[PDB]
């Protein structure tokens, strides 16, 4: 996903790499449905 | 056809009147389009500790440093603070200080939605030959650190260390590294409507839609000052972006 | 022990466009969730299958984005424009603005018009598409030869004419410079088969609005620089 | 033996007159033969925006910037434009404004079919010594962006910036990379018999046979211009190279 | 923690001919097919399997392709040349023109040979071919002895002659300076064994037209650089 | 295949490194044939 | 065999590596034998 080549081997941790959101516990669809 | 676009909501090639259902051959994406680098603003490089500007507005006969620092964000901005109308000065010579703005005009050109998100991936480019620096950053909402200690008789401003991250580049090197998306809201608003405070607020004017600030030095003590300017380029991209409602596009002139 | 190691002779560039990630240097941060958030887009393609308005000179700013039928004519089309989409007409609509800023395109334009005038009134018009030749054609009796259609006034006031996609190669360029066969195809026209008949006490002189999109085959390859005129 | 040549295919060692059937000993095949470099062109630096050459023909008392630019192609060209007759300045000093020309002698040495088609590999290496540089390039039927912008008082020209790849590289250093075939065309053709337009045109003129475009300028303001001009060379490679059709080969004279 | 190394003698350096890839700039672009194109090469040696034409210098441009038989004749073959492929006579033929382009050769050539004359005459020719030696052979008796062949006009106006190889060392150079062993391998000639009967009524002084090629286990080697003498 | 020497190991993935045409849905030939 | 210390991994195809013959299709042996 993305402009991102590399596909063998990802260094540093994810957490460390990417922000996460914390849990609070082709096809393409149309932005206008008319009922 | 027949159809009725009067109701909005339009149906659904030459295989419905006349056929050709030409077979794909996604450069469109959202994700993909925005990574890749691009100019962002030019700034000075300190060589003392400095005087934060003050906020508007700026009476006469008020002493600072101006011309040093710069936001991270899209949105237009002057004299390194938030503003909503860009503004250039295209007269010539004048009178008073004149204040840098920045815009990202390449971001503009295609930003067509309301709400944006992604993280931000920052680098840096010297100008000058054989130009030695160093770089600094601090998240939204902080404060520049001012005011300077004594070693061994040597003048070192405070800014020389601290719990944000520091860069040190070689001789005529090249800086980069990857910051996280730190505001408190929670999407970017690339137009926005509301007030930031109770009073005297200025409309649709955001108060921390950004990723932080930077600044550059050089790894001198105040003790050996030049005189010759220095100057720095910077360049940002755009990682997993997303886009979350449509939007207008600039206007272009008939002339 | 040490590893043995060759550096290429390209060590040390950067590259604007290089695929691939940095160091992280502030890691380790949360972020609030944003699934209360409706409408995420995906694709730019969803925003430009949106119809959106023309523009024309209209008669000596004068850009108004309808078509006013006159009373007497000329064996000549109301309008015609081609079909090079960085002609001016193209400008502001969705479809123009987003194509500009790629080099490759491909897939089937849609046209979409729609009547505003009295109830009571009839007509019949002639559309046609005539693809590139020597010379644009001009009479009714060229036009009739070529692809073409008729729309009759009737309880619905809005038709669809999709133009099709014929070319020597499978892409074609977005912007035209020399006018090649590579960027041009042809015109576009209206032609008044009839004569409006207004009904009495209903003033006169009814207008058309044109409505233009992308169709459910079109596509760009080629990302390019922008523009910043808009900020002058 | 007995054959019949006029009827054209003719049939096919010493085992069949006199055999001899030596075992083999492919380094003739098209794909490897083809992937090595060699030189295209040399080009000077750019120090500020310029202006893309005129269409021609060429007016007396046009201001352009010429010298500059490349195209990524074997086919002659002239004044960074397609050409079809190759020409050399052999006469003495002249008149009027010398037309930078270039050709792959190597390529045609051996091109002995008519439709091509590979991926091209670039890369470029400074002449003068410790020159610092930056290269730039767009697809075909594209166009270069003049006019420049001020920060802090200093014009920085647009093509800092930019949808496609830009390239820095230190102090003496080297570039490479590899472009993808993204031409319209399906194929290159070596030699072609066509027109490209429906009047006006010019007989066996390609419209888009190429590859792209490519120039070189210096990263600093337009408020440090020097006077020494800087040279610039340029290498191409070729990647899983096809070839379609035969044909002839150049002629030799016999003198 | 980092991973230790040690960067050998020849870092930072460029090859011209390094077999190794490089980094992608601008990648996942995608290409229309090419499978309607007929006739796909793969190898030269396709090309250069093909025959063509030889030159001669003619009576005193002047390069005719074809050799005429004289009336009278002296003790001597009508025409004579080395086996070098340097040869001006090998200059535009493919097989000389894409051997230059390399160092070593190896397999047979392949000479083949076509009448243009009156249908009704008749004729026989000698054909010869005599390994390196200390002076050309000249007289038919000292050709006959060395390989050979006997060609009739009939029918069948045309007929091959396969050049043997025979070679001290397994591979030979394509160009010749010294004309040592390696790249020098003889001569050919042509001698009228009897005398052609033109039959009456048709004027005289036949023609003959040479074909030259390569054999079924022809090969090349090293490729080296290119003249590029042909543009001036 | 071609004068490409690594034969281990690709860094980057085959659809960044070349292009790929979309879909649409010793012995060597004779380029001549006499029927 | 030789002055060759890397025994782990040979990164370049041996073809590409060194020269090789094409097909045509301690204890230490005296230079000398007398019948």
């Amino acid at each position: 996903r993305g402009n991102n080549g590399n596909m063998t081997f990802n260094y540093y941790a994810n957490t460390y790499q990417n922000s996460v959101d914390f849990s609070t516990s082709g096809i393409l669809n149309p932005l206008g449905y008319l009922k | 056809s027949t159809d009725n676009a009067e109701t909005g909501v339009i149906e659904a090639n030459t295989d419905t009147d006349f056929g050709e259902l030409a077979a794909p051959g996604n450069h469109t994406n959202v994700k993909f389009l925005f990574d890749r680098s691009r100019l962002l603003n030019v700034i000075k490089v300190l060589e003392k500790d400095a005087v934060f500007p003050r906020p508007f507005p700026t009476q006469e006969g008020a002493q600072q440093d101006d011309g040093y620092f710069c936001l991270l964000t899209p949105r237009p901005t002057v004299a390194s603070r938030p503003a909503t109308r860009f503004g250039l000065y295209a007269n010539p010579s004048g009178s008073g200080v004149l204040a840098n703005t920045s815009l990202d005009f390449n971001f503009y050109s295609l930003a067509c939605f309301t709400y944006f998100r992604s993280d931000l991936e920052v680098t840096v480019v010297s100008l000058e030959p054989d130009l030695e620096f160093a770089v600094g950053w601090f998240p939204s909402g902080s404060e520049y650190q001012a005011s300077s200690f004594v070693y061994d008789q040597l003048h070192v401003p405070f800014h020389f260390t601290g719990r944000t991250p520091r860069a040190f580049a070689s001789k005529g090197g090249k800086v980069s590294f990857v910051l996280p998306w730190n505001s408190v809201s929670s999407v970017l608003p690339v137009r926005w409507g509301g007030a930031s405070k109770l009073s005297s607020a200025t409309r649709g004017l955001p108060a921390h839609a950004d990723w932080g600030t930077i600044y550059a030095f050089v790894p001198r003590p105040n003790e050996k000052k030049s005189t010759a300017v220095k100057h720095v380029a910077v360049y940002i991209r755009y990682k997993n972006a997303r886009a979350w409602c449509p939007s207008m596009l600039p206007f272009r002139s008939y002339k | 022990g040490p590893i043995p190691t060759a550096p290429r002779e390209n060590s040390l560039m950067f590259l604007s466009t290089l695929p691939d990630d940095t160091v992280p240097a502030y890691g380790n941060v949360r972020t609030p969730p944003v699934n209360y958030l409706p409408g995420e887009i995906t694709d730019l393609l969803q925003l430009a299958r949106i119809p959106t308005l023309m523009a024309f000179e209209r008669v000596p700013d004068t850009y108004v984005p309808y078509v006013a039928v006159p009373t007497q004519f000329d064996d000549r089309p109301l309008i015609s424009f081609p079909i090079t989409l960085s002609d001016p007409v193209y400008q502001n609509t969705l479809v123009g603005a987003i194509s500009s800023n790629f080099a490759n395109y491909r897939g089937c334009i849609q046209i979409t018009l729609t009547f505003c005038g009295p109830m009571m009134a009839r007509g019949k018009f002639l559309l046609s598409y005539s693809p590139p030749n020597g010379t644009q054609p001009q009479t009714l009796s060229e036009a009739m030869q070529c692809t073409y259609s008729i729309w009759d006034i009737g309880l619905n006031s809005s038709w669809t004419f999709v133009v099709p996609y014929i070319s020597p190669s499978d892409y074609r360029e977005t912007r035209a410079i020399t006018n090649s066969v590579y960027s041009a195809d042809g015109w576009f026209s209206l032609h008044k088969l009839t004569k409006i008949t207004l009904p009495p006490d209903c003033p006169q002189s009814p207008c058309i609005l044109f409505f233009a999109s992308a169709g459910e085959d079109y596509t760009l390859r080629l990302p390019v620089d922008c523009n910043p005129s808009y900020v002058f």
